[PDB]
C-alpha cells in the first residue's frame, strides 16, 4: 500500500510560520517526488511546488517565492528504509492563505507522467485570524 | 498433458530431487543471513531477577529480567541497559545470582534482520530441456511399485516449504480416502508417513503482548531486545476441536488395521524422549517459533471392534536448526498478540 | 482424480426466483494457456444432456440470457436468474484442462 | 439478620498474651468465611486476614507469628489470639465475614485466575489500649 | 494524606486511589462513617451488592496503567465518610493492607 | 576406520542403576543410528533399542520400557566433529539381568539398510550381586 498522514489543523495569527509535515510510508521514500498543492475556497486549485528527496532538490512556484521553504528526512537504517517526512514551511502568513493543503505523490504506472497524482494526504486546515 | 499405455516403477525412497532440495534450502537459508548483525559484543555477564509476577513456590516463572554493561556507538563511554529472556536461553555461571547466554560457549550468533520475513512461498521445481518430469495420477497408489496411469509436465505445482517435525502443516490433501506409506512396515527404523484427506484446523496463539526496544551496539548496529510486557503475563497455546480429532484417529485406524490383521490392539503414546524439538513439534508462527506439548492428542487406545483441547507451548528465542556446529540464529521478537490458522494434514 | 464436488444437489426452486449450483475441483482447472474449459449440462428425464455454458462465463449457442456462471480456482458457481420449468432436472459440472475428465454427482432443480 | 460483637480486656499491659472473642447472630462458624482487620486511628484498616474450617487458616505475613485464630463450634464464637502486645497494637479491631469470588481472565486449565475476597458485614469493636 | 474531595451537592465525584494498574484487576470500594463500622459499597470493578444505593459507578479492570477510580453522582449530607479503596492486581501480591484514605465532604 | 570403546565391567548391587558409554570415533557421529544388542547366556541375542544421535530420536523394545534410557552428547567444535558419546541408563536390576552387552552401527554401504551391523564395541559385562 502507499499511505501519506499529514498533521493536524490549526488555527495561527497573522504573520506567523506555519509547518506542515507529511509523512509517507509503504514504498522506497528516496524514489518518487512529493508535490504540495492547496485548495482555496472558490478558486480552484493552486500548485506550490515539488521535492525530491534523494538531494531535497526543490522547486517552487512565482508568485509565492521567499515564502516557502521544504526539508525532508529520510530513513536511514537497514531496517526500515520505507518511512520518510517531508516538511513544508510557510511563512509571510495573510488572511487569504487560510485554505486547506494536500501532499500528493506521483502515479507510480512506468508510463504515468510527473503531474498526474495517485495518493493524497488527508488535507490539513489552515486557518489565520 | 496425458500418456497411455504406458506404466512406470516409481520409488519415494531412493528418489533423487529431494536429497538436492535438502540441500537446497539450507544453502539459501544460509544466505539470508550473511548480511546481518554479529552478536560478538553481547555474549557478557548477566544480572538477572524475576519479573514483576505473583510467584509461588511450587510452580515456576518463565520470564527473566536481565541487566548488563554495553558498548555505545563511541568507544569509551558505556550504558547499563536491560531487557527480558526466557529461562531456556540463559545458564547460570558460578548470594548473587548471575547468568550468560546458552549459545556463547560454542558459537558466535547471528541476529536475523528484522526487514525478511520467514513465511512461506510457493516454489515450482522445473527440468531443464532435455529432460522431462513424470507424475503419477493414480487415486489409490502407496508411493512405491509400479504407476499405472503416468502424465508428463514442464513444472511441479505448488510446493511450500513449511518447517515442523510432527503434524505437517499447510500440506497437499489426500485424494478421496487417508493414506499410510511406509518403506517397509514389518521394519520400525523408518518413518510412516500418514496422509489424511479432511485438514483439521489448528489455532496457535501467544496473548502476551510485547515491546521491542533498540539497542545501539556500535556503527549501524541494532539490538532489538523485548521492552516491557504490557497486561497478563500468560502462556502460549494452541486449540484443536475435539471431534474432528476423534473421527480423524477413527479413520486411520480403520486405515491402520489393513497391515496387521483385523483383531489388533493399536493404542498411541507420547514421544519417547530425546531433545527438544523432537519430543514436542515445532513451527514458526509469522516469525516466531513455537515448541508446543503434544501429550493432549496422543492418548489414546482403540479395541477391535462444543469442546476443545488446548496444549500448551513455549519460545525458545535461538534456534539452532539443523545442528550445525557453527551456527545460530537469535530471532527477533515481535509486536502484539500474535495467532495464525493452520491445516494439520498429515502426521509422522 | 479432480473429481467435482457439487453443492447443493436438491434445489426446489419456486417458478420466478433465483438457483445458485457451486461446484468445487481438487484442484485448479487451469488450461495450459490460461483459457479454462467449463461446461454445465441440462438433463431432463427421457433428452440426452445438452450444454448451457462452455466456459467460465461464454455460453452454447441458444441459450437464453438468464444462465451464468461465475468463480475462480475452485469454486465455481451456476447462477439462473429467473427458474421455468425447463430449467428443472439435473445438471452436472465438467472440466476440460487435462484428461480423464469428471462429471460431479448431479445437481436436481425442483419445485 | 447477622450481626457480630467483639469483646477483649480492655486494658491491656505491654508484653501480654492478648485474646478476643465475637459472638455471631443467625449464621454459625461453620457456615461462612470469617476475618479479623485492625485499624489503627485516623488510619487505614489492616487486614490482618481470614479462617475458616478444614484448612482455610492463612494468615498475614506481617505478623505471622503472634497471631493465632481460633473457632467456637460448642458456644458459636469467632476467638482470636495474639502474642507479645507492644504499642503500636492500640486500634480498633473487627471481627468480620467475608464472601469469596473467582476472577478469571486467560485459561482455566493454565491456573490463569486468582480468588479475591470483600467484607459484606461488619462488627462493632473494641479500642485495645495498650499502656502501663 | 486525606484528599480533600469537596464537591457541591448534585454534581459528579470522581475518587481515585490505589496504584496505577499493571495487570487485569479487581477493585473493592468501601466506605467509613464517622464513628461507625466500615461498609462495603462496591465489590467488583463495576457491580454493587443487593440493597445498597446507585449512583456509584465503578471503571472497568481491563484498562492497563491507570488508576483506580470511583464515579459518583448527586451526593448529599450523608454520604459524608471516608473512602477505601482495595485492588486485586493479577501481577502484584496480595494487598494485606487498603489504600489511603480520600475523604468525602458535601457542600 | 571406524572404532567403539566401552567402559569396564561392574559388580552391581541388586535393584540400582547402571551407566555404559559406549565411544565412537572415526565418522561423522552425526549421520548414523546406534543400537544396543545384549547377550545372555542360554538365551541367545536380545534387541534392546536405537538411538538417532542427531536430535536423540530414541526407540526401546516393548519388555523392556520404563527401564532403560538413553542419552548422547555430539562433538561441538569445527575441528574434531567425529568423536560421540551414547549413554544408556538402566535401571531395575535383577539377578537374570548378569549378562554382556555391545554398542552396535550400521554397515557404511548403502544397500545395506537399517538393521545389519558391521561394527562392534567390545563389549561390558555386567553381573549382579
Ligand atoms: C483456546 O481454547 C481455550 C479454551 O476454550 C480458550 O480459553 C478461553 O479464553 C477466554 C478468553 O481468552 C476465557 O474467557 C473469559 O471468560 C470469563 C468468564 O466469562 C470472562 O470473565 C473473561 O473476560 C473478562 O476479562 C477480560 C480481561 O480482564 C476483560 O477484558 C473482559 O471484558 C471481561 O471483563 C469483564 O468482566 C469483568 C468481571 O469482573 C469486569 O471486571 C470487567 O470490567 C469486564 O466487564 C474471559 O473472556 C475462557 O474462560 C477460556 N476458557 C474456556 C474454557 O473457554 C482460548 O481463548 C482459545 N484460544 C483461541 C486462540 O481460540
Ligand atoms: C499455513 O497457511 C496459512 C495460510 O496462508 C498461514 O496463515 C497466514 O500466515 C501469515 C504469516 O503468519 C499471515 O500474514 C500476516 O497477516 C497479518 C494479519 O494482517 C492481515 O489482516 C490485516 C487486517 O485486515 C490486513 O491489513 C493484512 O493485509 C493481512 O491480511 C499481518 O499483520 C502480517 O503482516 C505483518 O508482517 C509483515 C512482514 O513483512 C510486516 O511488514 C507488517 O508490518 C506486519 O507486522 C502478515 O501479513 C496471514 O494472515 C495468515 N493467513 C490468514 C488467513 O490468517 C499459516 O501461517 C501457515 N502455517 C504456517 C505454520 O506457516
Ligand atoms: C526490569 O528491571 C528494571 C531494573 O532497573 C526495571 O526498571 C526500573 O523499574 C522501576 C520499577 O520497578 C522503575 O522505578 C520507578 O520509576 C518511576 C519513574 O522514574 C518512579 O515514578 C517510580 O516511583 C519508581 O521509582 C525504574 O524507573 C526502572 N528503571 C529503568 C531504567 O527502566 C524494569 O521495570 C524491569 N522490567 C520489568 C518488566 O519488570
Ligand atoms: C508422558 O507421560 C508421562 C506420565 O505423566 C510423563 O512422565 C512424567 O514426567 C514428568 C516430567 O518429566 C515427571 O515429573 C517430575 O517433575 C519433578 C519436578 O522437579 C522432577 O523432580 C521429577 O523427577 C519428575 O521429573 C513425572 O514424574 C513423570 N511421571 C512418572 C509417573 O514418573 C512423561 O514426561 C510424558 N512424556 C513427555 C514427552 O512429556
Ligand atoms: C498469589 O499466588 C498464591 C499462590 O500460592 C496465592 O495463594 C494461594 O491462594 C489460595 C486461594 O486461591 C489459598 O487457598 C487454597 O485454596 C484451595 C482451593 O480451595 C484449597 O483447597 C487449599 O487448601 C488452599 O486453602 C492458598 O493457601 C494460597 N497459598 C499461599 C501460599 O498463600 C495468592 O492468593 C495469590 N495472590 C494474588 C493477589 O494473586
Ligand atoms: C526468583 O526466582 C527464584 C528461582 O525461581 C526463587 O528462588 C527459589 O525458587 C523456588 C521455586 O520458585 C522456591 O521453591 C524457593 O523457595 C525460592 N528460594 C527462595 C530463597 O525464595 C526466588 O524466590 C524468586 N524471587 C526472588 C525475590 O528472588
Ligand atoms: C556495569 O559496569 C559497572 C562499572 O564497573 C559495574 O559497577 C561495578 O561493579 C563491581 C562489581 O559488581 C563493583 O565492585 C563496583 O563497585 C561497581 N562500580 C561502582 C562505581 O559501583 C556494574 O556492576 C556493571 N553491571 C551492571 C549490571 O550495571
Ligand atoms: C505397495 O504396493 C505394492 C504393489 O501395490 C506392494 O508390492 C507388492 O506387495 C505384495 C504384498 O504386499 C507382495 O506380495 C508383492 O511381491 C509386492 N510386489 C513388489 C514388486 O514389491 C508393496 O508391498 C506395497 N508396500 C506397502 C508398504 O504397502
Ligand atoms: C499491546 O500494547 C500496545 C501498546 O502500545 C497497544 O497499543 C495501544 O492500543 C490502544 C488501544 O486502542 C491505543 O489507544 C494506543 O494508542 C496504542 N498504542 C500505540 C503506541 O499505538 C496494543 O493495543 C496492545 N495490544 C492489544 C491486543 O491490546
Ligand atoms: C480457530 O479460530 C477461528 C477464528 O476465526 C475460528 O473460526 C470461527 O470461530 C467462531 C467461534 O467463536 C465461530 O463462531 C465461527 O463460525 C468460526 N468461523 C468460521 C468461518 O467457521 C475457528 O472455529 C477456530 N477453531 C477452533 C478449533 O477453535
Ligand atoms: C505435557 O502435558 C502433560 C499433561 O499435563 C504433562 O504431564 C503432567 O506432568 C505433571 C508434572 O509436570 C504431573 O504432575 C502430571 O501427573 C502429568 N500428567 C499426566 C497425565 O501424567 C507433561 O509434563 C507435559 N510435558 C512436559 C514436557 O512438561
Ligand atoms: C485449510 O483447509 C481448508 C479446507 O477445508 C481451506 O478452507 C477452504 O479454502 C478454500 C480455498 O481457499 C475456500 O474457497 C473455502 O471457502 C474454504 N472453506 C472454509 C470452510 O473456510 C482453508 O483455506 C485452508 N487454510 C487455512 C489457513 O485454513
Ligand atoms: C556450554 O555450557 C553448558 C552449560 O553447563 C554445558 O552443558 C555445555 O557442555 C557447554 N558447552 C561445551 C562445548 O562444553
Amino acid at each position: 500500500q502507499v499511505q501519506l498522514v499529514q498533521s493536524g489543523a490549526v488555527i495561527k495569527t497573522p504573520g506567523s510560520s506555519v509547518k506542515i509535515s507529511c509523512r509517507a510510508s509503504g514504498y522506497n521514500f528516496r524514489d518518487y517526488s512529493i508535490h504540495w498543492v492547496r485548495l482555496i475556497p472558490d478558486k480552484g486549485f493552486e500548485w506550490i511546488g515539488w521535492i525530491k528527496p534523494l538531494w531535497g532538490a526543490v522547486s517552487y512556484a512565482r508568485q509565492l517565492q521567499g515564502r516557502v521553504s521544504m526539508t525532508r528526512q529520510l530513513s536511514q537504517d537497514p531496517d526500515d528504509p520505507d518511512w520518510g517526512v517531508a516538511y513544508m514551511e510557510f511563512s509571510g502568513l495573510t488572511p487569504a492563505d487560510t485554505a486547506e493543503y494536500f501532499c500528493v505523490r506521483r502515479g507510480s504506472c512506468d508510463y504515468c507522467g510527473d503531474f498526474p497524482w495517485q495518493y493524497w494526504c488527508q488535507g490539513t486546515v489552515v486557518v489565520v485570524s | 498433458i496425458h500418456l497411455e499405455n504406458v506404466t512406470e516403477e516409481f520409488n519415494m525412497w531412493k528418489n533423487n530431487m529431494v536429497e538436492q532440495m535438502h540441500t537446497d534450502i539450507i544453502s539459501l537459508w544460509d544466505q539470508s543471513l550473511k548480511p546481518c548483525v554479529k552478536l560478538t559484543p553481547l555474549c557478557v555477564t548477566l544480572q538477572c531477577t524475576n519479573v514483576t509476577n505473583n510467584i509461588t513456590d511450587d510452580m515456576r516463572g518463565e520470564l527473566k529480567n536481565c541487566s548488563f554493561n554495553m558498548t555505545t556507538e563511541l568507544r569509551d563511554k558505556k550504558q547499563k541497559v536491560y531487557s527480558l529472556f526466557y529461562r531456556l536461553d540463559v545458564v547460570q555461571i558460578n548470594s548473587n545470582k548471575e547468568y550468560r547466554l546458552i549459545n556463547c560457549n560454542t558459537s558466535a550468533c547471528t541476529q536475523a534482520c528484522p526487514k525478511v520475513s520467514f513465511e512461506p512461498i510457493p516454489i515450482h521445481y522445473c527440468a531443464p530441456a532435455g529432460f522431462a518430469i513424470l507424475k503419477c495420477k493414480d487415486k489409490k497408489f502407496n508411493g512405491t511399485g509400479p504407476c499405472p496411469s503416468v502424465s508428463t509436465v514442464q513444472c511441479t505445482h505448488g510446493i511450500k516449504p513449511v518447517v515442523s517435525t510432527q503434524l505437517l502443516l499447510n500440506g497437499s490433501l489426500a485424494e478421496e480416502e487417508v493414506m499410510i506409506r511406509s518403506e517397509n512396515i514389518t521394519n520400525n527404523a523408518k518413518n510412516i508417513l500418514v496422509q489424511f484427506n479432511t485438514p483439521v484446523q489448528i489455532n496457535c496463539t501467544r496473548p502476551n503482548n510485547n515491546t521491542r526496544k533498540s539497542i545501539r551496539i556500535g556503527p549501524g548496529q541494532a539490538f532489538y531486545a523485548t521492552g516491557d510486557i504490557i497486561g497478563d503475563i500468560r502462556q502460549a497455546h494452541c486449540n484443536v476441536s475435539k471431534a474432528t480429532w476423534n473421527e480423524t484417529l477413527g479413520k486411520v485406524v480403520k486405515q491402520l488395521r489393513k497391515h496387521f490383521g483385523n483383531n489388533t490392539i493399536i493404542r498411541f503414546a507420547n514421544s519417547s524422549g530425546g531433545d527438544l524439538e523432537v519430543t514436542t513439534h515445532s513451527f514458526n508462527c509469522g516469525g516466531e517459533f513455537f515448541y508446543c506439548n503434544t501429550s493432549g492428542l496422543f492418548n489414546s487406545t482403540w479395541i477391535s471392534n462444543n469442546d476443545s483441547i488446548t496444549l500448551p507451548c513455549r519460545i525458545k528465542q535461538i534456534i539452532n536448526m539443523w545442528q550445525r556446529i557453527g551456527q545460530c540464529m537469535y530471532a527477533p521478537p515481535i509486536q502484539g498478540v500474535i495467532r495464525c490458522v493452520s491445516n494439520i494434514t498429515g502426521l509422522i | 482424480g479432480v473429481l467435482m464436488t457439487q453443492s447443493p444437489l436438491s434445489l426446489p426452486v419456486r417458478l420466478g426466483d433465483q438457483a445458485s449450483i457451486s461446484c468445487r475441483s481438487s484442484q485448479s482447472i487451469v488450461y495450459s494457456n490460461g483459457n479454462t474449459y467449463l461446461e454445465w449440462y441440462l438433463q431432463r428425464p427421457g433428452q440426452s444432456p445438452k450444454l448451457l455454458i462452455y466456459k467460465v462465463s461464454n455460453r452454447f449457442s441458444g441459450v437464453p440470457d438468464r444462465v451464468s456462471g461465475s468463480g475462480s480456482g475452485t469454486d465455481f458457481t451456476l447462477k439462473i436468474s429467473r427458474v421455468e420449468a425447463e430449467d428443472l432436472g439435473v445438471y452436472y459440472c465438467f472440466q476440460g484442462s487435462h484428461v480423464p475428465y469428471t462429471f460431479g454427482g448431479g445437481t436436481k432443480l425442483e419445485i | 439478620q447477622v450481626h457480630l460483637q467483639e469483646s477483649g480486656p480492655g486494658l491491656v499491659k505491654p508484653s501480654e498474651t492478648l485474646s478476643l472473642t465475637c459472638n455471631v447472630s443467625g449464621t454459625l462458624v461453620r457456615d461462612n468465611y470469617w476475618s479479623w482487620i485492625r485499624q489503627p486511628l485516623g488510619k487505614q484498616p489492616e487486614w490482618i486476614g481470614y479462617v475458616h474450617d478444614s484448612g482455610d487458616t492463612n494468615y498475614n505475613p506481617s505478623l505471622k507469628s503472634r497471631v493465632h485464630l481460633s473457632l467456637d463450634k460448642s458456644k458459636n464464637l469467632v476467638s482470636l489470639r495474639l502474642t507479645g502486645v507492644t504499642a503500636a497494637d492500640s486500634a480498633i479491631y473487627y471481627c468480620a465475614t467475608t464472601k469469596h469470588g473467582r476472577r478469571i481472565y486467560g485459561v482455566v486449565a493454565f491456573k490463569e485466575w486468582f480468588t479475591y475476597f470483600y467484607m459484606d458485614v461488619w462488627g462493632k469493636g473494641t479500642s485495645v489500649t495498650v499502656s502501663s | 494524606a486525606p484528599t480533600f474531595v469537596s464537591v457541591a451537592p448534585g454534581q459528579t465525584a470522581r475518587i481515585t486511589c490505589g496504584e496505577e494498574s499493571l495487570g487485569s484487576r479487581s477493585v473493592i470500594w468501601y466506605q467509613q462513617r464517622p464513628g461507625q463500622a466500615p461498609s462495603l459499597i462496591i465489590y467488583n470493578n463495576n457491580d454493587r451488592p443487593s440493597g445498597i444505593p446507585d449512583r456509584f459507578s465503578g471503571s472497568p479492570g481491563s484498562t492497563f496503567g491507570t488508576t483506580a477510580t470511583l464515579t459518583i453522582t448527586s451526593v448529599e449530607a450523608g454520604d459524608e465518610a471516608d473512602y477505601y479503596c482495595h485492588i486485586w492486581d493479577s501481577r502484584r501480591p496480595t494487598n494485606w493492607v487498603f489504600g489511603e484514605g480520600t475523604t468525602l465532604i458535601v457542600l
